[PDB]
């Protein structure tokens, strides 16, 4: 168990982190034509409006909470961040899960979507739904330690992982098992990221907000 | 690194523009190579479409990755004069989608055979080492023959091999020829102009073995009998570029933009030159979109509008204000001044035959063929036999021309037109009128069945002491039209508003077209013609030519053009466009296609009579002859079933027969030898005695039906074949969807020339072999399917009526999988046949019947009336009162050697056509060098015919259209007849020799030839009849001029000596089936029209996904909104259309442009795609020809009479079909009959 | 003032025979792949009708093109930058596959493999190219309404029937139809380029062709809504959008587009147009949409003006391009004769593919009528195609330019007829519409005779300028996969070099 604990929380994090980065770079340089969102909306618009929005607005809330949550004193003691994460993040998570579930019911049972889908699209979406379900499931476990004791552990781990500080696994001494599953499945998603449709995330079109409307390319 | 490039974000931004609205970027664009490499290709090869469309468009075939990927039109056609637009790019949507077929899911890759047939074949070969005898063991067993014939069209095809199928085919051919006769083997292939050598392949094999070659021009109803009637020419029309020389055009029943797509620009562009255009279509057709005026007469009533228009023209441009141009034109170029004899009736006279030199005492000084020379009055009241009549063509030389001269003194005369002002008395002549008959669907105008008119006449002293009254065709014509000339004729018009025998008011009632419109266009058309000296044109198509009375529709249009002197003038005349019948290098191709280089004659047959007979469509006839007779004819002189008239036609040598005799024609000689008589005499003696009979008399006896049929470049069973259900039943012997009862079942009257039996003979064909590149409807019902090469995988040539260029078909890549070109397929069959026949057929003697031929001296058969020898009205004289009885030697073991070499007859006898012949030795010497020669064997020393290219080179070197050397010799030959030099028409191109490889580089314009009446010149466009009018070469008609008056007995008694309005006929095919099998939904009778579709050429391309995707995804039928709403039919609902002949299923296209009363199922969408089961037959839904049936017309069976003599595709019965009516209804149950459990049910 | 050039296209609807050859050739070459089998870069629609995709001209439903705000600034009807971004997770206006049609195929092999002993003739039923499942029935296609196929009340929903009392056209005698072949407009103010979040769409500087960079496109599928002509098609398989590429691989060497060279009716004209890129926004944002047509004409430059020529050179336009621009049929039809009009100028994109309105048979009248100013030939007032309809299609509802074009065409006809039939010179119709004898003669040369060299005057895109054609000539096409194409920086992870480049630098300078 100590062996697994070290593999999964000291080693695996760097394997998935290295594969995530080099896998993204390499697919960007040698697979531009494969770098797309892979929309399926046109093949079946039904329910996509509600489903995709729910899922995306939701998962993006979580992602913001997780980001500023674990990677960032007086006005923001861990206990206050925990509460925000539980209510704000829990709400986003419920929106995400519903959307995710709807998108999956569509991908599996909408004849046109199912017929033209790829294995990865089913796998990745499935793992996200499960990850989001696990996530919400940690809420009742964090609810047993409203002082932010668990959160302090998870955040200790995350921060020592990203600053390449060994022993990160220690920070997790005794956290509720559920959190372990969530961390592992969540990291796995990073490992599968460069080989899935998830690469669209790298392309969030922020430059658009400030770009001139007409583009003209000179001879080249 | 594309990743690192991003960081150059800032460095890649250049200048902004439009005040910050735009940004110029200097970023990478290499990705653009992606589309560039798709366009890039290996090479381009020139080829064209071997399909029947008249397009004849040269394409660029792109090969990429060693495969055919797409095509774009060639644009390098030799450019036309500077004042004319050029032809490029031509092409159409169908042609653009052909590449699809090469590797598509419907490509035929291997020879296929019906499983049941294969199993019996292999088991028979295990008991019979000889294949002929293995076949016999199968075919002679009733149960074996039936197990595979009823398997036809019911799956079970298995992959075979060329070795297997070739032996079975050869075995079957040998056996059939040996036991029944060569003419029991037949082949059907259409329009050779689209792929000359491909057609020639099967035709050559068949000709050498004595098989019958079936016609197509008449069968498809593209033949306008009116042309052979008026000009004695099958069909000759001006080229499309000539439309640009016209200043007034009427598109009458011709959907130019949809059916003549590559030439449409000439029509849309000439408009910019000031030319006015008028569209005449019942529906708002595509053609209407391009005209200045849209006239919509009720479908089938067109002749009425023509007559009315002709009326005004005569009144205003011939009578009231005589046009100097029109007057001289009809005087010198029509039979108007010719004299017609009046026949005594009871209180009135009837127009009889034309006066002949022979009727006058002096015979007018005519000793040669005086009974074949027409007569007229010169302006000094003298009688005369003018040059040009068909009498001066044969038995003499120098006077067969249109120089206005006296055929006796050789001096110039001036023919007078009307006797008015020189009459001895006014006689009353009865003119037939049918404008009051017809069904309830067309308006009628009651008058009298016989209209008496006052005609000026002159009494003459005949050469037999009798006295008779005569008058001009001209007077008879103005009377027939209803022109009041001062005799106070009660049946003549007092004004255009006078409802009478041919007025604008009269026509308005029949057609529904405002009289004022009829009058305005009539004037304008004639005014323009007068101003420009004939530059008025009428483009007509199947919209008019596919009706039962097509001749009336046509003569109506023709008369208008003649009255305005438009025929023979560039920019004017009759522009008939239908199928691609113009194979220009004719006399170069004929000897190749029918083996005239080895044996003469071949066995040609007119397909309409052939299928009417063998598919037993006659046993269901509803139309009788008596109901078509003139009211002025002795109805008792014309009793019998319509087929009876055909049989009589056959024995009188007017039409061909197939099979010919009731006995194997290879055994006749061996019997003439034991009788001490030569073959010909023994057969005539036997015919009289009745020991030998014409096969037509007993088609169901078991030995007079065809047994082996080859189908290639055709989709007969499916598409083409009228009476689809009848073919399935009597020719194939499979399930059929016929709904009605036959004569025997309705207790009708049996024919008087043909045996009758209550249970018709079924499944007559023993073996059906189809060659194709796609599994068509015909293949689906065949026994053996042979994978043929697509147009992009073989060499061949193509020509057309639309332009003067001859270009090729070329193999871009070798035929895929196991496919072979038609030429190689038939050569291999010929090769296996030559082996297999050893011991069964040797050097045989064949007795062949050949009907009397037009353009041969024999055309002068029966000059004054009709005598049937079997009725003892005359002796049996082959070549005059009966067909010629020819002797032909056949060397069956040498078939292959003959097939692959140009025979000796081209050297021994020469070459020729259309009444002329010439020496062609020089050409054969040239050919020995281009094709190399046989090193040994039966054909040692003769030029070779191994490849399709050698065959093509044969055609080019022999034809006058492609070899200036031959062109001059040909014009020289003609010059002997006319006494006028015509060589000047080709001297300036005598050095011209079109080569196959040169046309692969660039299409070449052909050479002016006597085979045609238009010229290939740099200053004047090709215009039909141009030579007749400008070179004074007479039309091959009784009078040598354009014949307005048809004086043949049958023509007169069937009321068609002069044109007259004839309402659509009643096929009585709806009232006996309507309601009989209700499904709950309403039913209604509608006129069923089948114009040619936009998503295919006939059925070709119909299965092409691109066409199916741009169309409606499969078989569909157009209905007017009103008819659809009445029947509860919504757009795209499944409907069923049916009648006595069968049923079809399809989806509806509801549209406003379709006038109530008519429905349109664009021709051919066939039987293989998206068709559910029929609720009427419980079988797979049928096709558009499941509801049609062949019904012949006697006037089309006339032979042995000048312009009305036979010729392959020149004359014969036609397969008209626009008169048909059907029952339409919304379908209820939609069962697919495929065990997929995926059926539907339509509501209400 | 920044001069740029582009090869524009003019289609003479008067000569269009509605044959679709143009659509087939494009399909065979560019869109036969799975993913775009339903896409028809070039498609021809019969009007009245709703087109393909269904009712694409309805901008209130589809949200295509530009709108001019109250402050005068331009904005995509789709919404501004943030509005558009807010719709990215699910484009609310995106057309579905059913708005085009469900691509289908047939089971031909059943005709081949049907087992012996079948109880009915075998047949080939339809199957979906999207699902592979049996299709019970084909209910739609890209050219479903061809030749007035459908009930009038259905076809008449045509957005162009707005403001027209259309009842009279449901009567058989007043029936009318015309053909509208269309492709991408390659606009001067493209909405697609403005509505793409990743900036993957651009207008090439040298020839004005607008492309979707297949490398850079991210599949945000917003551009489809942006294009008011609905000429951008989503490739459902690749996940990226594709569209008419104006056959640049051919145009680049001076060849006409495939749909231009293959046009059977000889109605397409290709010619250069010089334009002021600096005037684009100004012209596209004019207040009255009825002025957009003329405002665009004002953005076009006169190729024979030495002021324009001199500026063109200064701005980089190749000499051969300037020469082509001086013999441009497109310039003659759009600027001189005023025969060609833009397609839906009200979308404010400044379309570069224009049209000559069609003539039509005369309307149904009480009697055969009588001669008019043009003799037996028709007067513009007798034409059966309602001019208001043509105006809604080409001139934002203004009938003036449509009538001027139609009338001038008829004028040419009247004049030419006097000449070829009567043999006289009658300029009465010309003077009436302001055409000189020479202009009419030149109109006739181009429209009627239409020699190949006159319909297509395409200059080279000069791929040698600002690039290195020599090494390209030597190594292009060897697609072994060097992994260095597509980027300007030489470093690459696979430690390789370009096959079509010279990496051994000259040391002699
Ligand atoms: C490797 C990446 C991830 C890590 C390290 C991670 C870590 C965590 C932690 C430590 C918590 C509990 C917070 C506390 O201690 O109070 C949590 C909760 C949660 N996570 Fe994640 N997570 C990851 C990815 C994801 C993803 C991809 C999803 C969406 C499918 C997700 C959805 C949730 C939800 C719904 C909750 C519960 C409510 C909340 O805290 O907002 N997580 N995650
Ligand atoms: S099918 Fe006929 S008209 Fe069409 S491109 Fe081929 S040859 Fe030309
Ligand atoms: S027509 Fe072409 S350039 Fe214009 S907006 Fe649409 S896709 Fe863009
Ligand atoms: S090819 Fe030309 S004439 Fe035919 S539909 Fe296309 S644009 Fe019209
Ligand atoms: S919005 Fe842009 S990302 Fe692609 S799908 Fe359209 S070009
Ligand atoms: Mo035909």
């Amino acid at each position: 168990m100590q062996f697994l604990n070290m593999f999964f929380f000291d080693i695996y994090p760097y394997i998935a982190g290295a594969v995530f980065l080099i896998g993204s770079w390499l697919r960007y340089d040698y697979g531009q034509y494969t770098w797309r969102a892979a929309s399926s909306q046109m093949l079946d618009r039904k329910g996509m409006n509600l489903a995709s929005n729910l899922f995306h607005i939701g998962i993006l809330g979580i992602f913001v909470g997780h980001f500023f949550g674990m990677l960032t004193e007086a006005w923001l003691p861990i206990e206050v961040k925990q509460k925000m994460a539980m209510f704000a993040g829990g709400a986003s998570g419920v929106l995400c899960l519903i959307g995710g579930v709807l998108l999956l019911k569509r991908r599996l049972f909408s004849p046109r979507v199912r017929a033209t889908t790829t294995g990865a699209d089913i796998l990745i979406l499935s793992l996200l739904v499960i990850q989001c379900a696990l996530g919400l499931l940690t809420i009742p476990f964090s609810a047993q330690h409203m002082d932010g004791s668990e959160m302090m552990k998870l955040v200790g781990w995350a921060q020592s992982v990203v600053t390449f500080h060994g022993g990160a696994s220690q920070h997790l001494d005794g956290v509720a098992f559920i959190f372990r599953l969530h961390l592992v499945l969540g990291m796995t998603l990073f490992l599968l990221f460069p080989f899935s449709r998830l690469i669209h995330i790298w392309s969030v079109p922020v430059e658009y907000l400030t770009r001139k409307y007409q583009l003209v390319r000179a001879r080249h | 690194s594309k990743f690192l490039d991003r960081f150059r974000y800032f460095k890649q931004k250049g200048e902004t523009f439009a005040d910050g609205h735009g940004q110029l970027l200097n970023t990478n664009r290499d990705w653009e190579d992606g589309y560039r490499q798709r366009w890039q290709h290996d090479k381009i090869v020139r080829s064209t479409c071997g399909v029947n469309c008249t397009g004849s468009c040269s394409w660029k075939i792109y090969v990429k990755n060693g495969l055919v990927t797409w095509e774009t039109q060639q644009t390098d056609y030799p450019r036309t004069r500077p004042d004319l637009p050029n032809h490029e790019p031509r092409g159409c949507p169908r042609g653009a989608s052909y590449s699809w077929y090469l590797y598509s899911a419907n490509r035929l890759k291997y020879p296929m055979m019906r499983k049941r047939l294969m199993k019996m074949w292999r088991e028979a070969k295990a008991l019979h080492s000889d294949p002929v005898e293995a076949w016999a063991s199968i075919i002679e067993d009733a149960d074996k023959a039936k197990s595979f014939k009823q398997a036809r069209g019911r799956g079970g095809f298995v992959r075979s091999s060329w070795q297997e199928v070739n032996e079975l085919i050869a075995a079957s051919n040998v056996y059939t020829i040996k036991n029944y006769g060569p003419d029991r083997v037949a082949g059907f292939s259409p329009i050779p102009a689209m792929s000359m050598v491909s057609y020639a392949s099967g035709a050559r094999y068949l000709s050498l073995i004595g098989g019958t070659c079936l016609s197509f021009y008449d069968w498809y109803c593209d033949l306008p009998p009116a042309s052979p009637q008026t000009w004695g020419e099958q069909t000759d029309v001006p080229e499309s570029a000539d439309w640009y020389n016209s200043s007034y055009i009427i598109a009458w029943g011709s959907n130019v933009p949809q059916t003549r797509t590559p030439d449409a620009h000439f029509f849309t562009e000439v408009r910019y030159k000031g030319t006015k255009t008028v569209a005449v279509t019942p529906d708002y057709a595509e053609i209407a979109k391009l005209c200045d005026l849209w006239l919509a007469p009720k479908q089938g009533t067109d002749a009425a509008m023509a007559l009315a228009m002709g009326h005004v023209m005569l009144r205003e441009f011939h009578l009231d204000n005589p046009s100097q141009y029109f007057t001289d034109y009809v005087r010198r170029y029509t039979d108007m001044p010719m004299l017609v004899m009046l026949e005594e009736r009871d209180g009135y006279y009837a127009a009889g035959r034309m006066l002949r030199a022979a009727d006058l005492v002096d015979a007018l000084g005519q000793e040669n063929n005086p009974e074949w020379k027409t007569v007229a009055f010169n302006t000094n009241g003298e009688m005369v036999a003018p040059n040009g009549s068909i009498g001066f063509r044969w038995g003499e030389k120098g006077k067969w021309n249109l120089e206005q001269r006296d055929g006796k003194t050789g001096e110039e005369t001036e023919l007078q037109l009307s006797l008015l002002g020189s009459q001895d008395e006014i006689a009353e002549v009865g003119f037939p009128y049918f404008g009051g008959d017809g069904t309830e669907h067309f308006n009628k105008v009651e008058l009298e069945n016989v209209l008496l008119h006052k005609l000026p006449v002159k009494r003459l002293q005949l050469a037999d002491g009798s006295t008779a009254l005569v008058t001009t065709v001209y007077d008879l014509t103005l009377a027939n039209y209803g022109l009041e000339r001062g005799l106070n004729d009660v049946n003549c018009a007092t004004s255009y508003d006078d409802v009478k025998a041919y007025t604008p008011a009269w026509a308005e009632q029949i057609t529904g077209v405002s009289r004022s419109q009829i009058i305005r266009i009539a004037r304008e058309f004639a005014d323009n013609a007068d101003k420009t000296h004939g530059r008025s044109m009428i483009i007509v198509g199947a919209g008019l030519n596919h009706w039962y009375h097509l001749d009336m529709n046509y003569r109506g249009l023709i008369n208008m053009l003649i009255f305005c002197g438009c025929v023979g003038q560039s920019g004017g005349g009759w522009a008939h466009y239908v199928g691609q019948e113009k194979l220009r290098p004719q006399t170069g191709w004929q000897p190749l296609a029918f083996a005239l280089d080895w044996q003469r004659p071949a066995r040609h047959m007119n397909s309409t009579s052939y299928f009417y007979n063998h598919s037993s469509q006659w046993r269901y006839e509803t139309v009788t002859a008596e109901e078509l007779l003139s009211p002025m004819a002795d109805k008792s002189r014309y009793t019998g079933h319509l087929i009876d008239f055909n049989v009589r036609a056959e024995r009188m040598g007017w039409l061909p027969s197939a099979p010919q005799l009731g006995t194997n024609p290879l055994t006749i000689a061996g019997e003439a030898e034991k009788a001490g008589m030569n073959p010909v005499d023994y057969t005539v003696k036997s015919l009289k005695e009745g020991s030998i009979r014409f096969a037509a008399e007993q088609p169901e006896n078991g030995k007079n039906h065809p047994r082996n049929l080859f189908i290639w470049r055709s989709n007969l069973l499916g598409s083409s074949g009228k009476g689809h259900e009848f073919m399935l039943k009597y020719l194939l012997g499979t399930e059929h969807g016929i709904q009605g009862k036959d004569l025997g079942q309705q207790g009708g009257v049996k024919p008087e020339e043909v045996d009758w039996q209550d249970n018709g003979l079924e499944g007559k064909l023993d073996l059906v072999v189809t060659l194709d590149f796609r599994l068509s409807s015909t293949c689906l019902y065949s026994d053996i399917i042979l994978p043929t090469a697509t147009w992009y995988e073989k060499d061949d040539m193509n020509t057309s009526d639309m332009h003067p260029f001859i270009h090729p078909l070329s193999a871009a890549v070798d035929p895929a999988w196991e496919a072979k070109s038609d030429w190689e397929i038939y050569k291999a069959i010929a090769k296996k046949f030559s082996e297999v026949c050893v011991g069964h057929l040797g050097k045989e003697t064949d007795i062949v019947t050949l009907p009397i031929q037009h353009d041969s001296a024999a055309e002068l058969a029966q000059p004054l009336d009709v005598k049937d020898w079997k009725k003892g009205e005359c002796d049996l004289i082959p070549g005059k009162t009966a067909p010629h009885i020819m002797v032909v030697e056949r060397d069956y073991p040498a078939t292959y050697e003959r097939f692959t070499s140009i025979g000796p007859l081209m050297e021994k006898i020469g070459n020729g056509g259309k009444g002329i012949a010439w020496n062609t030795q020089s050409e054969m010497d040239l050919l020995r060098k281009l094709n190399y020669t046989k090193a040994e064997g039966p054909a040692k020393g003769q030029p070779m015919l191994n490849t399709a290219i050698d065959a093509a080179e044969m055609i080019l070197t022999l034809a006058p259209e492609t070899n200036g050397q031959v062109a001059v010799k040909a014009w020289a030959a003609l010059s002997e007849f006319t006494g006028r030099d015509h060589t000047h028409l080709a001297l300036n191109k005598e050095d011209e020799k079109i080569r196959f490889r040169d046309i692969q580089a660039q299409p070449r314009k052909i050479i002016s030839s006597p085979t045609w009446s238009g010229l290939e010149d740099e200053h004047v466009s090709y215009n039909a009849g141009y030579t007749n009018v400008h070179e004074l070469i007479p039309w091959r008609t009784l009078s040598g001029r354009q014949q307005l008056y048809q004086d043949h007995q049958w023509m007169r008694d069937f009321g068609e000596s002069l044109l007259v309005y004839r309402p659509p006929i009643d096929t009585r095919s709806v009232k006996e089936v309507i309601g009989q099998k209700s499904n709950g939904n309403q039913e209604k009778a509608l006129n069923f029209l089948t114009p040619h579709q936009k998503w295919g050429i006939h059925s070709t391309y119909s299965d092409n996904l691109l066409m199916l995707t741009l169309g409606r995804g499969g078989p569909v039928v157009w209905l007017s909104e009103a008819d659809a709403k009445d029947l509860g039919i919504a757009d795209n609902d499944w409907i069923e259309v049916f009648n006595s002949n069968g049923a079809l299923t399809a989806r509806a296209v509801v549209s406003q442009r379709v006038p109530a009363g008519m429905t349109m199922m664009y021709h051919a969408q066939e039987r293989i795609v998206n068709l559910p089961g029929s609720e009427i037959t419980q079988q797979r839904g049928g096709i558009h020809n499941s509801v049609t049936r062949i019904t012949p017309k006697p006037t089309h069976m006339i032979g042995g009479y000048a312009h009305l003599a036979y010729g392959f595709n020149y004359y014969g019965t036609v397969g008209s079909n626009r008169d048909e009516f059907v029952v339409v209804r919304k379908m209820k149950n939609i069962d697919w009959l495929d065990g997929e459990g995926n059926d539907q049910v339509q509501e209400s | 003032m920044k001069i740029r050039s582009q090869v524009g296209m003019v289609l003479n609807l008067d000569k269009c025979i509605g044959c679709h050859t143009c659509s087939v050739t494009c399909k065979n070459v560019w869109t036969s792949r799975e993913g775009v089998e339903y896409a028809w870069f070039n498609n021809v629609e019969t009007k009245p009708g709703q087109g393909f995709p269904t009712d694409w001209e309805n901008q209130e439903k589809y949200k295509g093109g530009w709108i001019r705000k109250i402050n005068g600034k331009l904005q995509p009807r789709m919404g501004n930058r943030a509005m558009l971004l807010g719709k990215i997770f699910a484009n609310p206006h995106l057309p579905g596959i059913d708005d085009y049609y469900e691509p289908f195929d047939f089971d031909y092999q059943n005709l081949h493999t049907a087992p012996e002993g079948s109880k009915s003739q075998p047949i080939a039923r339809p199957r979906s190219l999207i699902t592979g499942e049996r299709m019970a029935k084909i209910e739609k296609g890209p050219n479903w309404e061809d030749d007035l196929g459908g009930e009038f009340d259905k076809l008449a929903k045509d957005k162009n029937f707005d403001n027209i009392q259309k009842a009279m056209y449901s009567q058989f005698e007043n029936t009318f139809m015309m053909y509208l072949p269309r492709l991408c407009e390659h606009c001067l103010n493209p909405a697609c380029v403005a509505t793409c979040p990743s900036g993957a769409i651009y207008k090439r500087e040298e020839d004005g062709i607008v492309l979707i960079d297949q490398d850079k496109c991210r599949g945000w599928r917003m551009c489809i809504t942006g294009c008011p002509y609905k000429k951008i098609y989503f490739n459902w398989k690749s996940g990226k959008s594709e569209k008419c590429i104006f056959c640049y691989p051919r145009i680049e060497a001076g060849q006409p587009t495939v749909c231009s060279e293959t046009c059977v009716g000889r109605i397409r004209y290709l010619g250069v147009l010089l334009y002021d890129a600096d005037a684009i926004e100004r012209a596209a944002s004019t207040e009255n949409e009825k002025d957009l047509y003329q405002r665009q004409l004002d953005v076009f430059l006169d190729p024979n003006d030495p002021k324009v020529i001199e500026q063109a050179i200064k701005d980089g336009i190749p000499l051969s391009v300037i020469e082509a621009a001086q013999q441009s049929p497109v310039y003659k039809m759009a600027m001189e004769w005023k025969l060609a009009l833009p397609l839906h100028p009200e979308y404010r994109t400044l379309p570069m593919v224009w049209y000559v309105p069609p003539l039509s048979p005369i309307q149904s009248a009480a009697d055969a009528g009588e001669l008019g100013s043009n003799g037996i030939l028709p007067d513009v007032e007798s034409l059966r195609i309602p001019v208001q309809y043509l105006a809604n299609l080409l001139t934002a509802g203004d009938t003036k330019p449509v009538l001027r074009a139609l009338k001038r065409m008829l004028a040419m006809r009247h004049y030419k007829r006097a000449e070829t039939v009567d043999g006289k010179v009658d300029t009465r119709a010309l003077e009436e519409v302001g055409l000189t004898e020479a202009q009419a003669q030149e109109m006739y040369r181009y429209l009627a005779i239409a020699n190949y060299e006159d319909r297509f005057v395409v200059p080279s895109s000069h791929r040698e300028l600002a690039r290195e054609a020599f090494p390209e000539k030597n190594g292009c096409g060897f697609t072994f996969g060097d992994g260095c194409h597509g980027s300007d920086t030489k470093f690459n992870l696979f430690n390789s070099r370009r096959i079509d480049a010279i990496d051994v630098t000259s040391k002699t300078e």
